């Protein structure tokens, strides 16, 4: 089958690698805090 | 929204990292054997 | 059709679904059911006429359909909500059973009846 | 273990809600003592 | 070819808005309600000890 | 004790409420989820205890 | 010609092996059927919808192996 | 135009949306699209914690995350009836698992020494038997670096191309004239039944990759 | 001649499909009687139930079964 | 290329068998929901979806075989 | 030279017969859950984490078979 | 070639092998599954056991496996 | 000599058809081995060791098939 036979393959796995990073960096630092922040909030709701 | 807290999660994923160089090598020379079409 | 009882109480009783939680895992019974004998353990129990429902907490027994459609149950003491924050400081007391200790039995039984109400 | 012995215990537990009242305490407490026999030559009586 | 899998995937959005974008609502507003209830609770709760 | 009262009537906080300002009132708030985020944990107890937890299993 | 002809004869009925698989399933569903209103009566009227619903699933992997029998019998 | 890279930002792009415009005014009672997120939060907290469940289970939960909504949105976007290959270029997802795999080994030779091999003594048994459940423990670590990446990839490709396959056959029916459309909405059913079971798959493809090599992560982390 | 043959062949791989509606019988029949010895009484609503259950398992052998005529005879 | 189109057919077919397995798969997990529900009466609210979800995974495995058959057959 | 695009084709179909095991080990797992939960409905929550692994696991040798079947038919 | 057609075919033959494997391991996790329920609590010792007994009934399919690579590039 | 340099590929390919007993074979052991320490909690200490020699032994017949088919693969 052609589509599973290019020779793109370091073309794709590059801008591949980069949408992996991207996500990872992303979520570890900015977004995930965001949810917990949410958590701890409203605990601190729940006790105050 | 956002805000950005660090992770140092630089020296915790180093094995998971090194894997990815040396894969990034050895698929490049995948890449040339296949690329003799 | 039920018969439930214990020795001071003949409780309730037909009866349309009664669950119970037996060496045969948990179990329903409406109308004719096969006629089984099962050891009742400590249990979370409900039983309903029409969609009434009693919630009982038991203590273990016995548990036989009967040919003739006759759910003989026959228990020790007992209603869940009735028996319902002093299970906790039994649960305290029965850990403190399981670090002594036939006394190991009863202690792992304490922890275990402990877990069981715990559940509701 | 015993099974009239594991039940015994099942409803000497459930005698401990915070509600509970003395006559269920009784019906799963007692303080007699079987005395034990032997043949006329008879072990002492052991509290049940 | 692929027009009969965009009729298969109009037909897929079809059973979601019937089933699911009002089961999101109803999951949406259990969770919003239960959050509510504990925050507004609490509040209550602090109240009460000023009074006291 | 007059002014508390008066202080939760001007402001009763149950719709929404930017978490800004609630690291402006409170910055342990960001110290917390900072310390959890450095140690790898995520798991807030009184979220779980009192507050729901959110899986199907 | 006679290369296609015959690998449409010998295809159709290497087909048909997969049938048998189906034929097996349903009476599965249907023991299980017997087993359970055996150990309760009136579970019955709920059950017996559910069981054909198993019954005609099982059946169903035997009709798409049947239509491709056929697709190599009859082209 | 590379397809592939196309699809790659388009995936970036879903993700930022979910905790932005999703969320509306950092509410403390939740916004309803962001209502999402605390679920799949939660029962990833709860599963990894459950999981590996160390002191540092959260500390390799960002890894598990962006590995769940990798796979969760990109078996969105090759949902679509006019969308290229992503998990169906079968390179990247196989390259990420063997990836994870080598990220194991050294992981657990640099944590444990040489002394991870001992590792693939599974139990105490009779020592004339010792070297051979060295040998098939092994052989089963790597048949661990294929089968996570291969099982997803598998059943995403799968799945689309016999939508396609079975599309193009109807083309071919809806050539014999309407009267074979009267009773002709079958095979348009089952295609209908693949797009639900296709998103279906792939989540669940999803979820078994991140208990999977949260399972692989137990091990190599904790040396027996 | 190579399409005759394939026809006489063919309808030989055919028969192999039979088998498992031989079998299904054999598991409705089992199962009545596993539900009849239980019970003794259930047999008078069982009993519709394991005629059908026949009727099913045989069906899809004899599905099998007229591919195997079609393919011997033509 | 009359014996490669030949293999095509034939192999086609092949493939048509692996379908047998599938039918038995969704037979089992239904069996199991008749006879829990039998025993139990009321855990069927619960094991309903999870009865549905045996029945697809079994057939999704059905389904790779059946792509194949299909890739053979009419492609 | 047509003997080897007909092997390819033919081989094809031969090796697809191999996934019609593991399509009956996913319905297994999923059968002893249900009688499980039928048995005791608060073993669940534990015992999903172990389902979810005896269905990939199951699955996963099913996939390498495939994945032959996949190398000839697209290499 | 005929060689080559010969490597194709054989490397089909062998793959089925990994049938058995795959029923080894659901067999292993049904009894893992019904073993918890009626104990509520087995399985902490039977789950070392379980996966060393999954890895084995694995192990005999790759084994299949691996002849087939062995057949198909060599 | 053409025909017999395909003979032995071919005949490898046949041989490894019988290792398929084995892999179900060491599951059923385990399995058994999962029933008895669940009915008794405590059967293991001889059950155990019992069970890894039924292993061994159900292996086996696989690892004689393997054998023959390397036999004819290499040889």
């Amino acid at each position: 089958m052609p589509q599973l036979v290019p020779f793109y393959f370091m073309n794709q796995l590059t801008y591949g690698f980069l949408l992996m990073i991207t996500l990872l960096i992303l979520f570890s630092q900015f977004f995930l805090p965001m949810i917990l922040r949410l958590y701890v909030s409203r605990l601190f709701i729940s006790k105050l | 929204m956002l805000k950005r807290f660090p992770t140092p999660i630089l020296k915790v994923y180093w094995p998971f990292f090194v894997a990815g160089a040396a894969v990034y090598y050895g698929m490049s020379k995948a890449a040339d054997l296949s690329s003799n079409t | 059709k039920l018969q439930f009882a214990l020795p001071h109480e003949t409780l309730y009783s037909e009866v349309t679904q009664v669950n119970l939680p037996a060496k045969s895992g948990r179990i329903g019974v409406l109308a004719n059911h096969v006629p089984t004998v099962e050891q009742l353990l400590p249990g979370v129990v409900e039983v309903m006429e029409g969609s009434n429902s009693k919630k009982f907490f038991i203590s273990g027994g016995f548990a036989t359909v009967q040919p003739d459609s006759q759910l003989c149950v026959t228990a020790i003491e007992a209603p869940l909500e009735s028996f319902s924050e002093n299970i906790k400081n039994l649960l305290a007391e029965a850990k403190k059973n399981v670090s002594s200790s036939r006394e190991a039995a009863e202690a792992a039984i304490q922890v275990e009846v402990l877990e069981n109400l715990q559940s509701v | 273990i015993s099974y009239a012995a594991y039940l015994n215990v099942a409803a000497q537990a459930i005698r401990s809600t915070e509600l509970q009242t003395a006559s269920v305490l009784n019906r799963s407490q007692t303080d007699a003592f079987y005395t034990q026999y032997k043949n006329a030559s008879e072990p002492t009586p052991i509290t049940k | 070819d692929e027009s009969i899998l965009l009729l298969t995937f109009l037909g897929f959005t079809g059973l979601v808005a019937k089933y699911l974008a009002p089961a999101y609502k109803d999951f949406a507003d259990a969770r919003m309600k239960k959050v509510s209830d504990v925050l507004n609770a609490s509040r209550n709760k602090h109240v009460e000890a000023v009074k006291d | 004790l007059q002014s508390t009262l008066d202080n939760i009537q001007s402001a009763r906080p149950f719709d929404e409420l930017t978490v800004d300002d609630l690291t402006k009132i409170k910055p342990e708030i960001d110290a917390k989820v900072e310390e959890m985020v450095k140690k790898g944990k995520w798991d807030v107890p009184g979220y779980k205890d009192r507050f729901g937890n959110l899986n199907v299993m | 010609m006679q290369l296609v002809l015959a690998a449409k004869y010998i295809g159709a009925g290497i087909s048909t092996i997969g049938l048998l698989g189906a034929g097996i399933g349903i009476a599965i569903v249907f023991a299980a059927l017997i087993n359970g209103v055996s150990r309760n009566p009136s579970i019955k009227d709920t059950v017996f919808p559910m069981a054909i619903l198993g019954f005609a699933l099982s059946e169903a992997t035997g009709l798409f192996c049947l239509m491709v029998s056929f697709l190599l019998l009859f082209g | 135009l590379t397809t592939f890279s196309l699809y790659t930002i388009i995936v970036l792009l879903v993700i930022t949306s979910l905790y932005t415009l999703t969320n509306n005014n950092n509410k403390i009672i939740g916004s309803r699209w962001l209502i999402s997120q605390e679920a799949i939060y939660d029962t990833i907290m709860n599963m990894t914690k459950g999981q590996i469940g160390g002191k540092n289970w959260g500390l390799y939960f960002p890894m598990i995350f962006t590995l769940f909504m990798f796979i969760f949105i990109a078996n969105l976007i090759s949902m679509i009836p006019y969308s290229f290959a992503l998990s169906a270029h079968l390179v990247f997802i196989i390259s990420l698992s063997i990836v994870i795999w080598l990220g194991n080994t050294i992981l657990g030779l640099y944590k444990h020494g040489w002394v991870f091999f001992s590792l693939f003594v599974p139990a105490g048994t009779p020592l004339p038997l010792v070297p051979l459940l060295v040998i098939i423990e092994t052989l089963s670590y790597f048949a661990r670096a294929i089968s996570l990446g291969l099982r997803l990839g598998s059943n995403i490709l799968a799945g689309h191309l016999l939508m396609v396959i079975l599309a193009g056959l109807t083309f071919n029916f809806m050539l014999i004239n309407l009267f074979t459309l009267v009773f002709g909405f079958v095979p348009l059913a089952m295609i209908l039944a693949i797009m639900m079971l296709e998103f279906a798959i792939g989540i669940i493809q999803g979820y078994v990759w991140a208990i999977l090599t949260a399972s692989y992560l137990k091990d190599a982390v904790y040396l027996h």
